[PDB]
């Protein structure tokens, strides 16, 4: 799915309806990512990382 | 004044240090405590005490 389109889900591209209109509820992605965390402003200095030492990381950062 | 580190590493190592100054003679020290098997009286320090602010607090406990 993608927005602009977002009234539709493609499914092996069989583009399939929504039975609603959404133009915000979809807009809020931030903790759709990941699962106790949320997306910010970009930042180079900050380190790259993997998924599993996300438990050992602590708040702020 | 010949050191270029911040006062984190720099805290850090202070207490590194501070607790060995204590690896020296005497009771009360963590020679005689090993001695005699006491190890829990090593967990009430208060070199630890002094580096715990240091720690990650969401998985100290662990």
């Amino acid at each position: 799915w993608s927005k602009a389109d977002s009234s539709k889900i493609y499914c092996h591209g069989i583009a399939i309806r929504v039975p609603l209109v959404v133009g915000d509820e979809h807009m809020d992605t931030s903790l759709a990512l990941l699962e106790g965390f949320s997306v910010c402003e970009n930042d180079p200095r900050a380190p790259m990382v993997t998924r599993q030492d996300l438990i050992d990381v602590g708040f702020g950062q | 004044d010949l050191a270029v580190l911040r006062d984190e590493k720099t805290a850090i190592t202070k207490g590194y240090e501070a607790l060995i100054k204590r690896l020296g003679t005497g009771d009360n020290d963590i020679p005689s405590l090993i001695a005699k098997k006491d190890y829990l009286s090593l967990y009430n320090l208060p070199e630890v005490k002094l580096m715990a602010p240091l720690i990650r607090p969401n998985r100290k406990g662990v």
